């Protein structure tokens, strides 16, 4: 059971600059006070990352089926937990296996399964009448699920999914990549207070999980939640206002990087070899300063 | 006559210790090798093995394996190691196709059904199952992908059943001329050739000595000792040196620390969750002051970087004198 | 020391990598927080006479 | 010279302990020979520069 | 004057041994062969190692 | 120096593309490592003579 969304106001894809974002620990080995060079699928510095923001003031709720070019850097700025999952795959129409990551307000569920995904899946919240509070009332993702070869359901939990007013209080960064039948997810949650594009700074993404899905992924899309209440008119396809969350998508490319592990073993800085002549000299001389 | 630099001061290991994770369950050999219904090669079954002991001597009693080929590790060291994340990929294939389950192979099984990497650490085990998977009239339960547009990537699975278009005319989802069903069923019969008999194959894939581990060999752990040069064995990582308390805070996913030289300097003790620093127990230059061997057989020894004001010397003897160059043993100081 | 004024200035104006030659095993074993390069050199057989 | 101890030199690893723990002396000796050759080469380069 | 597709063999041919020298099997799709000869005969199984 | 690029140094060939075309990443890594070590030694010899 699924329903399309009709109140759509779309614009061209906004672009913004990745200010030295999207760096992850390349291995599970403790290194401290050392300059380490590694070549891997890294997000190039100052790359064009596409920006999708879901707000009501305009009624935009964008969620296209973006490509998955051998790795993706996702980054969600939000305060009310609108972004609550992704769908990865190759066709997303039950002809092939597809990966679903979902956080349905009680568990984080991961399923590698032949899903018959809907055109515009969503995770509609509604203001319930049994008690005057904000909780999950709709799970509109897929119509069928067969030949289902993975399951990683977590323990139950509870999360405050109320729509708040103010600046974005959380920045959750993810790096997904599909290598040798392994879906590697690196994650980093950082608290920020901003209402604009990606913050300046540096945060190394620690490894989160190394799922053995063993499927072919070339496209993906984000699963957004839909803020529904009695203060808006219309039917299911129109009685709804989007949250106030934004996310950014960049594409990893094969790059050489020079990382700096500090005394406590956290990557505090990095240099993108092959970004510009200055970084090229830093790469050649194996140092973060040049005389 | 002269002063000659000899090998630096060496301390031999007093004892050996072994620290393996605290686990006692035997790994599910029965649920992997003894399973009643193995999967098809095109849809191969991957099982995760964790928190158990890989004794693997129970298999000697009952099972005998036609092929057992290990890559990235010798067969003899499996008892002395522990494995970080272990996956058993099980399926059934033709007898002639067992050779295709290996790194850098080509063929229908290696291309369209089950590809292996060459950056592959693990072991491939195969054994005949003619008495189990073969029945009179043909056991057509085991299928394999015969047609695919392109070769599979390593450890990739493709369970689709879309009609394969070989020619130019689209198939439109139905069979026909140049439109074949991609999967074909093995015909296994008991009175049938050895090369075309069913073989059960299990590929165990894992990593070694890079991350925390929960599947470990049958080695027996030993009590931990600090501040003494010992022959340690931390999660299958052997070596020698002195273990001391550490101020380093490893992340939950980190097991070992490493230098600019790539040698291990810190390790998280698997039994008790603490970080121990490893320091080599050989340190400090040594020189031999000698007159000509014709003149005399006496010698003095200069131990650099030791204070002689349980010393790190071969023999204290007598006439121990502290010079700015180090501790001179065997020479008498004179004020002149 | 019997250094003159100019010799003192010259000595203070150039910093020596070693700063002495008696670096005992206990010292390199105790300074696990700080990674001096001399300790690594000595542990890898590279001594400065 | 200290930093050049982190080179495989064609061996499976740059650490003797990893080679000796993964491989027995059967196949470990060729890897250790490659490491010895490379490290001796590094020492010879250092001595020539000196 | 060939196109060495060799996927037509998968349908009905099953080879007990297939060992290649000087070439990786995975690269046999990517190459062109200059002076190709096929030397055909029959032996017993125990001699296939020879 | 340029002429010294025409040496196998124990590899199957002195051409990197030839190795990468015959062998795959499976086996080409060891051959490329041998070539890298040999050419690095040649560069070291040139720098020492200089
Ligand atoms: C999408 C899959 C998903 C991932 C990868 C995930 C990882 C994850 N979530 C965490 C907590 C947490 N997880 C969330 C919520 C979220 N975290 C997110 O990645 C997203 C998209 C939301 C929004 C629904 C919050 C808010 C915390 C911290 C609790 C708090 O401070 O309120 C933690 C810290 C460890 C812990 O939970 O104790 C991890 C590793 N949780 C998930 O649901
Ligand atoms: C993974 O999925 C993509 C898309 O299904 C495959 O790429 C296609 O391959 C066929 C081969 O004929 C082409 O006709 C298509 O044009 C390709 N589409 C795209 C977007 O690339 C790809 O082959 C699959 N990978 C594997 C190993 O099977
Ligand atoms: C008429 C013969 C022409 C041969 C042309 C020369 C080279 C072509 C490369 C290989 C030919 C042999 C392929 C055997 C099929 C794969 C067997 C398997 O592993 O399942
Ligand atoms: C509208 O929904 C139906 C099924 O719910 C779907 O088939 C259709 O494609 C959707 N409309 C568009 C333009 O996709
Ligand atoms: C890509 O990045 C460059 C530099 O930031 C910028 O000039 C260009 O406009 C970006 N591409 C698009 C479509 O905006
Ligand atoms: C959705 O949340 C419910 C509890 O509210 C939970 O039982 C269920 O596991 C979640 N969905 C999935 C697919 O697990
Ligand atoms: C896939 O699903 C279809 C129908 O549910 C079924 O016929 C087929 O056997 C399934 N294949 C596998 C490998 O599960
Ligand atoms: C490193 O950790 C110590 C405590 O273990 C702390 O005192 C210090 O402030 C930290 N320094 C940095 C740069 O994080
Ligand atoms: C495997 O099955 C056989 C036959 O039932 C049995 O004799 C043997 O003990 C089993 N081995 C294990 C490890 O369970
Ligand atoms: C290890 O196991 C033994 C027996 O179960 C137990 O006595 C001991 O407390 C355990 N040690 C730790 C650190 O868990
Ligand atoms: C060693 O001593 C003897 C005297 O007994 C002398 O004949 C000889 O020349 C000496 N040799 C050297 C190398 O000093
Ligand atoms: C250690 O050696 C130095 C230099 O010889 C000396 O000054 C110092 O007194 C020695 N330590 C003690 C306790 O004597
Ligand atoms: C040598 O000098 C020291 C102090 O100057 C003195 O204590 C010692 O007795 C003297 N020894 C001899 C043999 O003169």
């Amino acid at each position: 059971q699924c329903v399309n969304l009709t109140t759509r106001t779309q614009l061209p894809p906004a672009y913004t600059n990745s200010f030295t974002r999207g760096v992850y620990y390349p291995d599970k080995v403790f290194r401290s006070s050392v300059l380490h060079s590694t070549q891997d699928l890294f997000l190039p510095f100052f790359s064009n990352v596409t920006w999708f923001h879901a707000i009501h003031v305009t009624k935009r709720f964008d969620n296209p089926v973006l490509p998955f070019n051998d790795g993706v850097y996702f980054a969600s700025t939000e305060k009310s937990n609108i972004i609550r999952g992704w769908i990865f795959g190759t066709t997303l129409d039950s002809k092939t296996q597809s990966l679903l990551i979902v956080n349905n307000a009680t568990n984080v569920v991961i399923k590698v399964c032949e899903f018959q995904f809907c055109n515009d899946p969503f995770l509609g919240v509604y203001y319930h009448k049994n008690n005057k509070s904000w909780m999950e009332s709709e799970f509109r993702v897929y119509s069928s699920a067969n030949n289902c070869t993975f399951e990683y359901v977590s323990q139950p939990f509870l999360m405050d999914l109320e729509g708040k007013q103010g600046n974005f209080k959380n920045l959750r960064e993810f790096v997904f990549k599909n290598i040798d039948g392994y879906f590697k997810i690196y994650s980093k949650h950082t608290p920020i207070n901003l209402v604009r594009d990606l913050p300046q700074g540096f945060s190394a993404l620690e490894p989160l999980v190394d799922l053995p899905i063993g499927i072919n992924i070339t496209r993906f899309q984000t699963l957004l939640a839909l803020h529904r209440s009695y203060l808006t008119p219309g039917d299911s396809s129109s009685g709804w206002t989007a949250g106030a969350a934004a996310y950014y998508v960049g594409y990893l490319q094969p790059r050489t990087f020079l990382l700096k592990y500090n005394e406590n073993g956290t990557i505090t800085d990095a240099v993108d070899c092959a970004l510009d002549p200055l970084s090229e000299t830093k790469c050649t001389l194996k140092s973060f300063t040049v005389e | 006559k002269g002063i000659y630099q000899t090998s630096n001061f060496r301390v031999q290991p007093t004892e050996s210790i072994v620290r393996f994770p605290n686990i006692t369950n035997l790994c599910p050999f029965g649920e992997v090798f003894n399973a009643t219904r193995f999967a098809s090669v095109y849809a191969w079954n991957r099982k995760r093995i964790s928190n158990c002991v890989a004794d693997y001597s129970v298999l000697y009693n009952s099972a005998s394996f036609s092929t057992f080929k290990c890559y990235g590790v010798s067969p003899t060291k499996l008892n002395d190691l522990c494995f970080t994340n272990v996956y058993a990929d099980s399926f059934v294939i033709r007898g002639d196709e067992v050779r295709q389950i290996a790194p850098g192979q080509t063929g229908k099984i290696a291309d369209y059904n089950y590809k292996l990497p060459c950056d592959f650490t693990g072991c491939v085990i195969a054994w005949n199952s003619n008495n189990l998977d073969s029945k009179v009239g043909g056991n057509y339960n085991y299928l394999y992908r015969l047609f695919r547009k392109s070769n599979l990537k390593p450890f990739e699975r493709d369970i689709s059943t879309e009609i394969y278009q070989a020619g130019s005319t689209p198939c439109n989802g139905v069979e026909g001329f140049n439109c074949y069903f991609p999967l074909q069923s093995y015909g296994f019969q008991p009175t049938n050739g050895v090369g075309y008999q069913p073989y059960r194959v299990v590929v165990l894939s894992f990593e070694l000595l890079h991350a925390p581990a929960t599947v470990c060999g049958p080695k027996k752990s030993t009590n931990l000792v600090k501040n003494k040069c010992v022959n340690f064995n931390f999660n299958g990582l052997t070596g020698t040196g002195v273990l001391t308390e550490s101020n380093k805070k490893f992340l939950p996913f980190q097991q070992f620390g490493r230098d600019i030289a790539d040698t291990t300097d810190a390790v998280r003790d698997p039994q008790t969750l603490e970080i121990l620093d490893i320091t080599p127990c050989s340190f400090g230059g040594v020189s031999v002051i000698t007159p000509g061997t014709n003149t005399s057989n006496q010698v003095a020894v200069l131990y650099q970087d030791v204070n002689c004001t349980t010393w790190r010397v071969y023999s204290t003897g007598s006439n121990v004198f502290q010079t700015r160059a180090g501790c001179l043993i065997g020479a008498e100081h004179v004020n002149n | 020391s019997k250094r003159s004024f100019i010799e003192d200035l010259l000595f203070n104006k150039v910093t020596l990598a070693d700063a002495g030659f008696i670096k005992q095993y206990g010292d390199c074993l105790g300074d696990i927080a700080a990674r001096d390069l001399i300790c690594a050199q000595k542990f890898n057989g590279l001594t400065v006479l | 010279l200290v930093k050049q101890l982190s080179s495989n030199f064609g061996a499976i690893s740059s650490v003797l302990n990893d080679i000796l723990s993964r491989l027995d002396k059967c196949e470990a000796e060729v890897q250790i020979d490659r490491l010895i050759t490379g490290r001796l080469q590094s020492l010879q380069t250092y001595v020539t520069q000196q």
